């Protein structure tokens, strides 16, 4: 099938350069066109401009003159971007796609590009098990929760029991705080499985190689059964 | 550079009901237009193009029409799934441009959310700050309140407010609401409460723990 | 997989003089046999270009066709007169028992041609503002085609928002016009500001124009006014001094008024300019303090506006 597998998250430097990469399978590499596009978070669409590989014949989007240069290397059906001068402006998704039909139309798209341009260091986060206390009998189902704290950059991962648990699964949007990221993350299940079955949030965050699985226990009572005033 | 204005730029919807995005190029730019359909986390997915032909295994409900300035995309019958944001493309011109987009949402029944509050784990408290979670899950329509208590009085500070995009599968939306202050502050209060307010209910949700309990 | 035509662009702009890419390409290289461009479709097409026989001197290929492997068959042609403009097709051909017939033909690349607009003018109020007023410029910029433009108004390095655009007419036209309204309000650090009008059009590639107006020639800074006393440390000897404070434009009348009469003394005084671009006049002079109270008065006429004066008593 028609696969195109762009490169991991970016962060870089203000000033600074960057080449996003896009791997390209399942088809002859040099006969279709392939297309940038860009998406500034919560914002429009963007065509950048377009390779033809084999040729190497380029057309940009004059928008992106001097920023964004477009290449291929046909051997290793690959096609690469790279971005120059990196202002706040470029912190955005780029995404590749695959012309098809006779005008190359955007048809087979990669999975997107984060590229976060920024000065703040890489920040692996904390993570926290959330789980309750009281109303742990009471119902029928029970809520747990996993808090991913202080990271940078975007994005993070969030999986339950190495994703066999998704469910009832809701991971919260991160907020930004001082040149940090947080999100929670909530699964559901019910309560005759847990804490009789084991229940963890793995996190990983890209940028800095960093997995955590938290296995989410019940909460120490020692100290409470022993002052029952 | 052609500009396509796309209306509406927001728009709700039950299941099964029939919905029409418009699109307006600046110039006539004949039949070379595509739509296209994001859903969050995703790519863009080409649905129509040449403005009315149906791309490889897209739904019958799916069309597209229109030529020279005017264009329309229509759902016949809405899905739940069909939740997303939609944009036209004029492929005409370089340098090709997108419309704005459509968001679509799903009308549905009332839902009231799931609330649960979530105590400062001893991993956090170590560190030296601490962080209570209360989670407002599975509600319908959006909008929604969160009051926290702390001892019964209220609290603005410290508090932050994530919102998920609405569900694919039952149409609901989910808040998490997180009040964060140091460990002394923690230590010096014992009672706190998250307060839901819902169009459900008259009364109000209440979530609250004492920093001494199991 | 059977070999396709591909033409990316259905139409295609360029502007007098300068040169017109076609692009074409191939996604099989199977069957064998050349490939062509013609402009028109049906018997009456005209042959643009050729792989192997005819001379073509304005075209020009982009990759190298000699090579087995090329399936990119986009070409230039330079030098673009109106007469160049039409639907290009591009078409591949495939051996025969004599001749060659035709294959497959892409979709064809219309080109139009466009025109650049012209270099913006911005026209400033006829008569000077003091600050804390709002006055407006205009920009215009014609002879553009496509209708479709982009006008951005800064105030130095800040885009301005309050401003109203008309692009004219909305029929067809050989050429369109821009004609914009901006409200800018003088503040009194706006000596050495600048106005500018930015246009952006698809002719011109990248590369925006713009027009600029200084507001130097739209601001009146008026005149701060004190007089002092100052006791020569050694001496029987006053230091009579008047201080006119950051004004704009440098065009000044200070008169000396002695219990309301004109003086026509001789005075020590210096000009200097200041950061803000405005300026300053000093004026100073001694008396030999006689025996026989006098009322002194520092008036200033200040770009041809009504006289400003301060009292002092002696
Ligand atoms: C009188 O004072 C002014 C400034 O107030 C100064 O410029 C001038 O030099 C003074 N006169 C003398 C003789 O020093
Ligand atoms: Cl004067
Ligand atoms: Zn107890």
């Amino acid at each position: 099938e028609v696969k195109l597998q762009q490169s991991g998250p970016e962060l870089v430097k203000p000033g600074a350069s960057v080449k996003i990469s896009c791997k390209a399978s399942g088809y002859s590499f040099t006969s279709y066109y392939i297309h940038w596009v860009k998406q500034r978070p919560g914002q429009g669409l963007e065509w950048i401009g377009w390779v033809f590989p084999g040729s190497g014949n380029t057309k940009y989007n004059e928008k992106f003159k001097g920023k964004a240069t477009l290449t291929a290397d046909t051997s290793s059906s690959t096609a690469y971007m790279q971005l120059s001068s990196l202002t706040s402006e470029d912190s955005a998704v780029y995404f590749c796609a695959r012309g098809n039909y006779d005008r190359a139309w955007f048809a087979y798209w990669g999975q997107g590009t984060l590229v976060t341009v920024s000065a703040a260091k890489t920040t692996p986060p904390s993570v926290y098990p959330l789980a309750p206390g009281s109303a742990a009998q009471t119902n029928s189902m029970v809520t747990l929760g996993c808090l991913v704290k202080g990271y940078f950059p975007e994005p993070v991962t969030v999986t339950w029991n190495s994703g066999s648990l998704s469910s009832g699964v809701h991971t919260f949007p991160a907020v930004l705080q001082s040149d940090l990221y947080t999100l929670s993350s909530s699964v559901t299940v019910p309560s005759s499985t847990w804490p009789s079955e084991t229940v963890t949030c793995n996190v990983a965050h890209p940028a800095s190689s960093t997995k955590v699985d938290k296995k989410i226990v019940p909460r120490d009572c020692g100290k409470h059964h022993h002052h029952h005033h | 550079d052609i500009v396509i204005t796309q209306s509406p730029k927001f728009m709700s919807t039950s299941v099964g009901d029939r919905v029409s995005i418009t699109c307006k190029a600046s110039q006539d730019v004949s039949t070379a237009v595509a739509w296209f359909q994001q859903k969050p986390g995703q790519s863009p997915k080409l649905l129509i193009y040449s403005a009315s032909y149906r791309y490889t295994g897209v739904p019958d409900r799916f069309t597209g029409s229109g030529s020279g300035t005017d264009f329309t995309f229509t759902i016949s019958s809405v899905q739940a799934e069909d939740l997303a944001v939609y944009y036209c493309q004029q492929h005409y011109s370089t340098p090709w441009t997108f419309g704005g987009g459509t968001k679509l949402e799903i009308k549905r029944a009332d839902a009231a959310p799931t609330v649960s509050i979530f105590p400062p784990s001893s991993e956090q408290l170590t560190s030296g700050g601490a962080s209570v979670v209360c989670f407002l899950n599975n509600f319908y329509p959006k909008d929604i309140n969160v009051k926290w208590k702390i001892d019964g009085s209220e609290r603005q500070n410290g508090v932050l407010n994530s919102w998920t995009d609405q569900d694919s599968k039952d149409s609901t939306y989910s808040m998490s609401s997180t009040l964060t202050l140091t460990k002394d502050e923690y230590e010096r209060h014992n009672s706190y409460t998250c307060e839901a307010t819902h169009k459900t209910s008259t009364s109000p949700i209440v979530k609250s723990f004492n920093r001494n309990e199991c | 997989e059977e070999l396709q035509m591909i033409q990316p662009e259905k139409l295609l702009l360029v502007t007098v003089g300068k040169t017109a890419t076609l692009h074409c390409t191939v996604t099989s290289l199977l069957p064998v046999g050349p490939v062509l461009w013609f402009r028109g479709v049906g018997p009456g097409r005209e042959l643009i270009y050729n792989q192997k026989e005819g001379h073509f001197p304005r075209v020009t290929t982009v990759s190298d066709l000699t090579k087995r492997n090329n399936m990119d068959f986009s070409i230039r042609i330079s030098s673009i007169t109106p007469a160049d403009v039409g639907t290009y097709y591009c078409v591949k051909f495939r051996k025969g028992s004599p001749e060659n017939v035709e294959f497959k033909s892409g979709p064809g690349t219309e080109m139009a041609l466009g025109a650049k607009p012209s270099a913006p003018v911005v026209l400033g109020p006829a008569a000077r503002t003091t600050p804390e007023h709002t006055v407006s410029f205009t920009c215009e910029s014609h002879g553009f085609s496509p209708r479709d433009i982009t006008l951005k108004w800064f105030k130095n390095g800040n885009e301005l928002s309050d401003f109203q655009t008309n692009v004219d007419p909305t029929g067809q036209s050989v050429a369109y016009s821009i004609r914009s309204t901006a409200r800018v309000v003088l503040d009194p650090w706006d000596v050495r500001s600048q106005v500018i009008c930015e246009v952006a059009h698809v002719t011109l590639q990248g590369d925006p124009l713009r027009g600029t107006a200084n507001l130097s020639e739209a601001i009146r800074v008026p005149p701060t006014l004190e007089v002092t006393q100052q006791p020569m440390r050694v001496g029987n000897q006053v230091n009579v001094t008047c201080q006119v404070r950051k004004f704009y434009p440098q065009s000044l009348q200070l008169t000396w008024s002695e219990n309301g009469n004109v003086c026509q003394r001789e005075t020590a005084s210096t000009l200097t300019e200041n950061k803000d671009g405005t300026y300053n006049w000093t004026s100073w002079f001694l008396v030999n303090i006689s025996d026989q109270d006098v009322v002194l008065t520092c008036q200033v006429k200040h770009d041809g506006q009504l006289a400003v004066s301060k009292r002092l008593a002696l």
